[PDB]
């Protein structure tokens, strides 16, 4: 996890990296906050009764 | 015809899209997904060739 070159070395399981372009990991935006949306609360049951 | 479309697919996001428990369960299967990605990347390099 030190640097991209180290990620490349770990993925190839090698200490020597021959010239080229290597796909090492996957970028992914993590979700920041959670959203919950439901219909308007209506017909509150008459526990008042 | 000369070339295909260079399509690559990520297992972890395909099989277990943004799921911790599913990703942990998928770890037990070994390098199935590393070799899937390897096959697809080989195909794409072949398309450029
Ligand atoms: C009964 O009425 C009072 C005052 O209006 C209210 O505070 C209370 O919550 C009511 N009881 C129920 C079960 O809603």
């Amino acid at each position: 996890a030190l640097d991209p070159l180290s990620e490349t070395k770990c993925t190839l399981k090698s200490f020597t990296v021959e010239k080229g372009i290597y796909q090492t990991s996957n970028f992914r935006v993590q979700p920041t906050e959670s959203i919950v949306r439901f219909p308007n609360i209506t017909n509150l049951c008459p526990f008042g009764e | 015809p000369v070339s295909m479309t260079k399509t690559s697919v990520d297992c972890t996001m395909y099989i277990c899209g943004d799921s911790t428990e599913c990703s942990n369960l998928l770890l037990q299967y070994g390098s199935f997904c590393t070799q899937l990605n390897r096959a697809l990347t080989g195909i794409a390099v072949e398309q450029d060739k």
